[PDB]
Parts: C-alpha cells; structure tokens; sequence
C-alpha cells in the first residue's frame, strides 16, 4: 500500500474527519448498548448479584417456571443440599411519612450478601438507602411491610427486581410479609446439581431464570428491538459510508489500474488504508465510550462489559473494510479507459 | 524479426446517445523491435483512440490487438509487465512526490522501489533536484516530464507516448524525443509516439497519419 | 445552481447512495425515538388514556405530590365539582392457577372508559385480556385481588401503570382491595379548575402528574439519556458526513471560483444541491419509519407522533445544510490558485 | 491611452519546506487595449505564475497588480466581470456538456444563459455539432478548445491564454491564435498569450520572454 499510506500523511485533516465519523458511530453504539443493558438490569441485577449457577423452581403443570407462582416447602429444602432458599415477593412498604411498592427478597439469617449489596442477612429488614430516604426512615425505625410491622435492621446498596430496589429480610420475616408457610420461592445452587428433579421441579441456568420473571419477558422484546435496529441501521450506514469514502479514490485507482495494478494490489491498498483509519476510529470511539460511560454510571444505569465494546468495534472495522471493498470492486470492474472518464 | 505489437484490423465505436461515433476505423498496425513510429493527425482524428487499444486500456469494438511474448496473459498483467504509457495528460497521483510518482510503479510491479534509478530518470528528463516536489509545486511541462520519466521506469517492450512534448519549449521537446528515440534503439523497443510537432518526424523510423479514424 | 443540479442527473447513482445514508439516519432516529417513547408509556399510558386536564393530588407536608401517598376523602370529592375520583393501587392478583402483581385503578360505577381500553366501569373487575389469559380466567370467574375475592366482570384492552396492565374496578371494589376509606387517590378534572386548593391540596397538569409516579422518575433519567446521545452523536455524524460529501466538490468549486463565482453563488449552489438530496433522504427515511413503525406496534410498544417524525427530519435537513456550508466555506476561503492545487 | 493591466513590480515566492522558490521575480508588465502580448520561455520559467497574478488567482508576494476600470472591486468580482481565462489545462466541469461549459459562465455572471452565443463560439473554435458532448467524449484538443471557447463568452477586457494550442495540430493552432488576435483587435482587449510555438509571434503585437522567473 505505497499510495494508500502516503495519502494519509498528505492529508491528515481529511482522514481525522473520517475517523471522527467512524468513531462517533462506535460511540453511539457503545453508549446506547450500555444504556439498554442498563434498563435490562432494572429487573435482573439482584438475582444476578446473587450469582447462582442453577436455580431450582417449582411448577405442577410441567409449565414454564415463574417467580410469581413457585414456592419451596421446608422439606423440599433438604432434597437439595448445598442449596439456599430465596424468597422473592413484591409488596407494599409503608413508613409514617410515605409508602411504595417494593421487592422483598428473603434469605436465611446470616447469609452473606452480594458485595454488590454488602453485609449479611440480619433479622428484620435491610433497606436500600434510597428507599430509606424516600420513606424517611433510619436503622431502628418501624415500617409496615406487607401489613406486618418490621424493624429496619439497617441500610444497604441497591440491586433490583422488577423495577424496584430489593429490601433484604430473613426467611421468617419474608414468610410473615408474604403470608406463606414456604421457606422461599426458588433455591439457589452455587455448584452444579448433583441430583435430579421430581415431576413438579425444574432447574434453570441463571439465564433461564430471567424467563421466569414476568416483567423481564414483557420488555425483553422492547430492548432487543432497540439492540437490533441499532446494529442494522448502523452496519448499513457504515457500509454505505466507507463506500462513498473509498469512491473518492476512483481517479487515483484508475490511473494505477491503467499502469498495470492488479485488482488484488488495489484491494490490498484500499483495505490497508481503511484498516488504519477504521482502527483509529473504533479504538477512539470505544475508548471515549467506556470512559464517558464508566463516568456516568449514576445518576444513570449503564452496564457495559468487554464483549460490549470490543464487540462492536470489531464489527465496524469489519463492516468498514467491506464498504471499501464495494468501492474498489466497482472501479476495478471496468476497462481502465472508461474509469479515466471519471478523471477530468 | 517478429512484430512486438499487432493491431490487426481494429475499430472503436462509441454510443452517441442515439447514434454512434466511429472513433477509430479498421486500424492496421504492426510495430517491430527498435521501431519508433510517430502518429500524426488533426485534433480528434483517432490518435489517442489508437494508443488506448494499443495499450490494452480498452478492448476494440472489432478486430484484435496482440502483444507478442505476452500471449497467454490478461490485459492488466500485459500493461503491468510489457507496456509503458506517457498519458496524454500527466495523470500524476496527487499525494506522491516527483520521485514517488516513479517508485510506485516498481511497487505495483512487485519489486523494491529503486530510489536511485528514479533519481536518474528524473535527471534525464531535465528535473534534477526536483524529485521532492508535490504535484502542485510543479509546472505543466514539469509534470509532463515526470509523466514521461514514469513511463521509462520499467522494462517494457511497447512504449506509447501521447504527445509527450505538448507543454515543452522547443529546446526540451528536442531532448525528450531524442531520449525517446535513444531508449527505443538501445532497448529494441516498439514505440508509438503521437505528436503534432511535425518537425519531430526526423527522429521516427516511419509514421502513420490519421484523419476520420483511419490511417492513410 | 446551474452546476449543482446537473451534477445530480450526471450521477444519479452516487446521489441515491448519499440519500440512503441520510435516510438510514432519519430512520434510526424515528425508530429509536418511538421505541423509547414506547417504554415511556409503560408507566403513563393509563392516565394518559384517561385524558385529564388537571388532576388534584393531596400532600400534607406541602411536598411533591406522589401517587403512592395521596388520597381523596369522600368529602374532598365535593369541594371539587365536575371532578371524578380515581383510585390507583398496585396489588397482588391471584387466580387458582397463577398470580402476579398488577395495577388496580378505581373509578365510580358506569364511568365510560377510554376507548383505548373500551367499555364502562362495571361492578367487580375488568381484566386486560393478556392478564386474564395469564391467570387462565374468564368473565365470571373469581380472583383474589389484594386478598379480597372479586368477580371478573369482563376483559378489556391494556393500558399501563408502573410497568403492569391496569385492572379496572369500581370505587367500592378498589376501596376493598386497597384497604382504605378513601374514594380515590387523586381527582380527575376534564375542564379547568374553577376553584382553588387548600394548604394540603395541589393541582397538576397531566404533564406534572407523571412526576408523582415513582417509577416514571427513576427511569425518565435513563430514557432522556438515550434520547440525548441519539441526537448528539447523530447531528455530529450528519454535519461531519455532509462535509466530507460536499468536499468532493472542491475541484469543480475551485474552477468556478477562478472563473469569478462569488461565494454566495457557490454557497447557494452547494446548499441548493444538498437541499434536494437531503430532502429526498429525510422524506424517505421518515416515511419508512412511520410505516415500518405503525407496522410493528405489537408485538412491541411504539409511540410516535408528528412532532416525532417531521421533528427529526427537519433536524437532519437543517444540520446537513450546515455540513455543506462548512465545506464550501472551506474551499472559498482561500485564493483560487491554491484550491486548484487540489485539482490534479 | 491608459493601460488595461498594470503588473507593477511583482513577485511570487513559494515555501520549499525549508528553503524558498522565487517562481516570479520583480515582474513589470503593462498592457494596453487591443494589445496581444505573447509570453515565451522554457518550461518552468514563470510563464504560468505571471498569468496567475495577472488573473488575480493569487496575490503577489510583493508588488501590486491593478486592473483599471475595476479599481474599487475585490479579486473575485474582478475576474467575474473583467477577465477571461484559458487555463493551462482545460478545467472543464465534469457533469456539463460542451455547450454547458460556456453557459455556466453566463449563469455565474448573473444573466440568462445564451444558448445561441454558446453554439456560435463553439463553431468558431471548430466544434460545430459537438455542443452536446460530455467531457469524456471529447479529445484532448477538443477540450482545449471548449476551454478556449469558454473564455470568449463574456465581455472581459483582459484575456489570459496559457498555451492554448498545446494540443492542436498546426492547422488549428493557426486558426486559434488567429481568432485570439481578431477578438483582441475587434474588442480592444488586452491579451496575454503564453506559448511555445514561436512561429505564432507573428500574430502578437510585442512579446515577453522569460527565464528564471524574470522578463528579459
Ligand atoms: N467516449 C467517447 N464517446 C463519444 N465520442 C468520442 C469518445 N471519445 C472520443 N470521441 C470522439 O472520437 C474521436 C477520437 O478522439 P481521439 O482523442 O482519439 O482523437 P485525437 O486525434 O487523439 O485527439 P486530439 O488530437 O485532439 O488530442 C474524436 O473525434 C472525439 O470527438
Ligand atoms: N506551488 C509551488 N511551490 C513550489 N514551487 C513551485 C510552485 N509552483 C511553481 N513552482 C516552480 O515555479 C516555477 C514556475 O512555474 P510556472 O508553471 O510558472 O512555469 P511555466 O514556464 O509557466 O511552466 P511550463 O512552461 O513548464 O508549463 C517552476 O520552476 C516550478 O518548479
Ligand atoms: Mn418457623
Ligand atoms: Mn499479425
Ligand atoms: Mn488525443
Ligand atoms: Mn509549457
Ligand atoms: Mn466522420
Ligand atoms: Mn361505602
Ligand atoms: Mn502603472
Ligand atoms: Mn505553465
Ligand atoms: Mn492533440
Ligand atoms: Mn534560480
């Protein structure tokens, strides 16, 4: 790529401008992706935070397990060893000065909580600080939780179930608040299941457990929709853009062709050049994403991993190479004499 | 001695929306090693058209063009390996220097660019010490002669020069067409040289004159 | 724009390709905008559907009214004439075969419902069909709703409060289900308020009433974030793109300048040309949006108005004109002799 | 009779990365109505540079250039209203036809394009019936002469022609420089015509020869 590379020194402004638009695109993706992986955790972060390998549910109709319609009998709790019972309820919480609905999860006393949340399951109720503020209550006060008086044992951080912050309470309290003999709603398995399930039981990978949350499903539609139109419109807009860019090279390409440049040669040159400008632009746009993203996690939800930035970047770089290929194939397709008709 | 280039009975017709234009008409040309055939004619008589098929820049609408010792090769590899073009206008790649205009041809031919051959060819065409110039810091005649120098960088056997002195003062024109003649003879090239400077026929073995797409 | 317009006939492929990328952008906006105006209605569509002009709340601390912490006493209901009392609760609903939490809104018997929902407030409970299916209940069955047995009077369509479909019940039933003497949570005013509020009352425009929903606020952040990065990255990507496009005109512009073309002349030409290609691209991208959008409302939420398509389109057309201006100003800034150094 | 163009003591110096190049050196030129001054010199002696400041295509590094009867005007309006350029290369706008190459100048000068004047100027330069051709369907000399025709469309008082016959057979060259001389005299133009065809001095009132950026 003799010519391709010196085009860049010869006009570093022009190429900055093109790396901008490629980077700006990688930005828009890395941003929206993590802003929507954000809303997604508004249903899932709490059980995610609890990191179970498998989670055993309960249905009787052999149907899809559901967090709303499953419960673990105190004897069920022993047919699974190395298991912890988790209670998931949504109930009204009420202080003297305000009220709200909120998710209540129950674990056995002393269960260490996710560091995402911090602490240990004490007796009584551990409130998200933001929830305690809202209610205007502190550790030691009394709240009504599902009509039962419960003591605020202390505050903690905020993970979430079905769009509300989780209040962490001990099994007995969760039993009181949810009005049930059951010890929990599901069982949490940290290793793998060294046993099999009855006709009415069913293990799920933590991925499947989301399927059992009623708010997850009725939304997972609306998020994938965004995740999809984003990647579609984007990849097309990129392939198109690199095409109109590489097309500014028709003349020089046509001259080179006439002198005898083979189409591989010209493809190599055009790809090698786009490679460099693309790589600069995705690197730069995926950088300002992470940073500008990590810098915004609160006051805004924003989940972002590494298959979530290096994932798109390798996707634009791959797609931008294509759009250049479309342009070079277009010029090199025709007898050089006609291409020099573009030259004027 | 077998010909280097056979343009056997060849024509070029272009669509004129509705009608046609017969740019070139049943051209018959055969050029043998060491020959420099001038080409002459009024503006728009077929001079460039004849060079463009001679150069495999387009297939002829009819007839055939055959470079010998390159039979069993595609058009592009033919140009790359066996033809030198002095384009009617300079067609310099706008981000290269004068020296690089020539080196890039070594490159696309697949060999490590010879910085010193470039410098020497640049000097022969009268441009010593200008090998660093960007296209926009070269005059019209300076460009023509980078264009010329570029043609001479390879090891072609057919040399096609399309009015290569159009922008040169008489003094330099003489030097150029002298150079063309020399490397034609030194290397047993077949050279086709379009020109309007009929004075320069003096340096040409034979010459073809053209009117209305035909040779006379 | 003698030259500008004939450039277009001379190369209609090249300009299609550029209208594509502009249209593809208008698409991406019109799509994501309405997909996010979609999630937004997942909290608001039900009270929206009820179309109140003003809605009177109740606080005692003079604080921000909140749907969770307000109630209308049966006597309050008369100090406002031409008003209807609405009860908003979130409670557990339970059938024989399944359960869930769900929003329950109460209106006085016979209140005609939004056509968005259809029907009239009957005695008992009117269930979203999707909720009835989920529970596996039909009109005539019995459900537990907030621990009270309630009869399914019939099914209806789905509007929403805090991420769940609303079950429509009569004031007395809502009073039973929510365990309160209050006749509702707020009052609905269809005209304007011909009266003033006490120290503990507060009227809100329907825009403000959203501020009183606890899920709205803790999300309105995450949606505006998207609505913002979308328009920012977009407008920049457009301004940049039209700039690299119009820049392919430097040579012809430089020739024109040398011949004597005034900078107004050249700006007019470049704008008039971009005008046409932009207008084609936004028109086309805003068309395929509406259609492709109206064609997807279910199985996916998608709200889209007319300031929501003609809104962006006029925004890209305006921004694309700018990017062309940046390019022409750039060429016409310099002595024509230097610009003809671009010419080669 | 006052001069049409005063190039009073004017120079052009270009940055050569580090060093400089004095393209033009203290040029003094004055041209009066009806005069056709040929300009001559070896390739790269300052011929085009002198025309570019004569044309207000750039300000001179030093000295002044003044078109009279256009004092109190900016550079661009000067060119638009008072100068005709036959560019060294054709510089045709690549989406226009031959006819449109000329009409566009009426347009940018703000007047309804005269389809019939265009057709006539096209015929004078020897291109009757080619006014519909796209640039790519024109030969090199055909283009030169659209370029020439375009220069003659206005009502200029200064006419700058930069080797306008470089691509023309002798027959047509004679016709062109004849035409140049005629419209120069008919209209009392000041015409500067760069050329290497020293034969054509015959048609020029005086002439300036150039070496190393200077007049002699
Ligand atoms: N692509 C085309 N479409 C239509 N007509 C064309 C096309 N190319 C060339 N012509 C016409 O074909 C003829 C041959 O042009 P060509 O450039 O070969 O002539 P030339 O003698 O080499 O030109 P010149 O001497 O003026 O530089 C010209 O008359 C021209 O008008
Ligand atoms: N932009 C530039 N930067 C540096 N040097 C330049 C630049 N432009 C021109 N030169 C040099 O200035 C000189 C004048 O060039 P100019 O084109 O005026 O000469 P010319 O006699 O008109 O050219 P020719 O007769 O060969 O067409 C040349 O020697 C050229 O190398
Ligand atoms: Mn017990
Ligand atoms: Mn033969
Ligand atoms: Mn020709
Ligand atoms: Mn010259
Ligand atoms: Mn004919
Ligand atoms: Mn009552
Ligand atoms: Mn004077
Ligand atoms: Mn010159
Ligand atoms: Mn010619
Ligand atoms: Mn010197």
């Amino acid at each position: 790529m003799f010519l391709g590379i010196r085009d860049i020194r010869a006009a570093a402004g022009r190429f900055a401008l093109i790396a901008s638009v490629v980077g700006l695109i990688t930005l828009l993706i890395v941003m929206l992706t993590g802003l929507t992986q954000g809303l997604g955790k508004q249903n899932t972060s709490a059980i995610e935070a609890l990191a179970p390998h498998s989670v055993v549910f309960t249905t009787a109709g052999g149907s899809s397990p559901e967090f709303t319609s499953s419960e673990i009998s105190e004897q069920q709790a022993e047919r699974w060893k190395d298991s912890t019972p988790l209670g998931v309820s949504q109930t009204r919480i009420e202080s003297d000065q305000n009220a709200n609905t909120t998710a209540v999860m129950g674990l056995p006393e002393g269960t260490p909580l996710p560091d995402s949340v911090g602490g240990f399951i004490e007796q009584g109720a551990l409130l998200p600080a933001e929830l305690a503020d809202f209610l205007h209550v502190r550790a030691g006060d009394h709240i009504t939780l599902g009509g039962a008086t419960v003591t605020v044992a202390g505050t903690v951080k905020t993970e979430n179930y079905s769009h509300t912050p989780v209040v962490w309470v001990d099994t007995a309290t969760w039993q009181l608040v949810s009005h049930t003999k059951a010890v929990g709603t599901v069982l949490l398995l940290n290793q793998e299941p060294t046993i099999q399930p009855q006709d009415n039981e069913v293990v799920t990978d933590l991925k499947g457990a989301f399927q059992a949350m009623p708010a997850y499903k009725s939304e997972r539609s609306s998020l994938l929709s965004m995740q999809a139109f984003l990647y579609i419109i984007s990849a097309l807009v990129t392939v198109a853009f690199l095409t109109v860019w590489t097309l500014q090279r028709t003349r020089d390409i046509a001259v080179l062709a006439a002198l005898g440049a083979s189409k591989r040669y010209l493809l190599i040159d055009a790809l090698g050049q786009a490679a460099i400008i693309l790589a600069a632009g995705v690197a730069l746009g995926a950088g300002i994403g992470a940073l500008l993203g990590w810098l915004i996690a609160g006051s805004v939800p924003f989940s972002l991993g590494w298959v979530s930035v290096l994932g798109p970047a390798l996707g634009i770089w791959l797609l931008g190479l294509i759009g250049a290929t479309i342009a070079v194939r277009n010029v090199t397709k025709v007898d050089p004499q006609i291409a020099l008709g573009a030259t004027a | 001695a077998a010909p280097v280039l056979s343009i056997t009975n060849a024509s070029v017709v272009y669509p004129d929306g509705i009608s046609t234009v017969t740019a070139l008409d049943s051209a018959n040309v055969e050029i043998f090693p060491g020959e420099l055939v001038a080409i002459v004619g009024e503006s728009g008589s077929g001079k460039s058209t004849l060079l463009s098929i001679a150069g495999f820049l387009q297939e002829p609408t009819s007839g055939t063009v055959t470079l010998h010792g390159a039979e069993g090769l595609d058009a592009t590899s033919t140009r790359r390996e066996h033809i030198g073009f002095v384009f009617q206008q300079p067609n310099l790649l706008g981000s290269l220097t004068a020296r690089e205009q020539l080196l890039i041809t070594d490159h696309l031919r697949g060999i490590k660019p010879r910085k010193d051959r470039a410098d020497e060819l640049l000097a022969r065409v009268g441009l010593k010490g200008l090998g660093g110039r960007r296209v926009a810091q070269l005059s019209g005649g300076q460009r023509q002669r980078v264009n010329i120098a570029r043609a001479l960088m390879g090891n072609p056997q057919l040399l096609l020069a399309d009015e290569p002195t159009s922008a040169l003062d008489a003094r330099l024109s003489k030097e150029i067409v002298e150079l063309l003649r020399d490397v034609t003879k030194e290397f047993a090239l077949a050279t086709l040289m379009v020109t309007h400077d009929r004075s320069q026929l003096a340096y040409a073995d034979r010459f073809v004159e053209m009117a209305d797409g035909k040779a006379l």
